[PDB]
């Protein structure tokens, strides 16, 4: 996995609008 | 009321998403999207594209996610929403990395970088430098990678 992509995905899991 | 149903679908989609129900999030957000188009509600249409893209990432459907993020990007530009334009560019850069399309990843990461600098979003700038350094290294472009690795280090100390 690419670490920056992993981090983005971890944040994304909590993201809604 | 069709407008109330649109609100209800947008709420259901978000709750399914946060519960990890990504399929059911898509089903609900699609109906939010349709109703937003019926009513000419561009805010809701944009939001639905972004939430759909996110759900498709967690379904492993990266090409589909990229299609929805490109739609969000178009609408964010029409709406003159720079922070949302930046967010959709960052999501596209990551999505193209997942698709191993580093040229498109770099394109959208450079777009995000520029907007994060304009908005004085220093944390976002750091993310951009992280991501760009990684992409340039994947391609062997070590002079570009050096620039962004230095900038990531500098920012990492501030925020
Ligand atoms: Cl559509
Ligand atoms: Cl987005
Ligand atoms: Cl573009
Ligand atoms: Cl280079
Ligand atoms: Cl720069």
């Amino acid at each position: 996995q690419v670490d920056s992509v992993q981090r983005w995905m971890e944040d994304l899991k909590l993201m809604t609008e | 009321s069709r407008a109330a149903q649109g609100r209800a679908f947008g709420n259901l989609g978000n709750t399914h998403y946060l519960l990890g129900n990504f399929r059911d999030a898509v089903i609900a957000h699609e109906q939010r999207l349709l109703i937003a188009k019926e009513f000419g509600d561009k805010a809701a249409e944009r939001i639905a594209y972004s939430n759909l893209g996110n759900a498709y990432i967690f379904l492993g459907e990266f090409e589909t996610a990229s299609e929805y993020y490109k739609k969000t990007l178009l609408l964010a530009r029409q709406l003159k929403d720079r922070a949302v334009e930046a967010q959709s560019c960052y999501s596209l850069g990551n999505t193209y990395t997942l698709l191993q399309d580093y040229e498109k990843a770099i394109d959208y990461h450079l777009k995000h970088l520029a907007i994060a600098q304009e908005l004085k979003d220093r944390i976002g700038e750091g993310r951009a430098c992280w991501s760009l350094g990684n992409a340039y290294t994947a391609l062997g472009n070590h002079d570009q990678a050096m620039h962004f690795a230095e900038k990531h280090l500098e920012i990492s100390r501030e925020v």
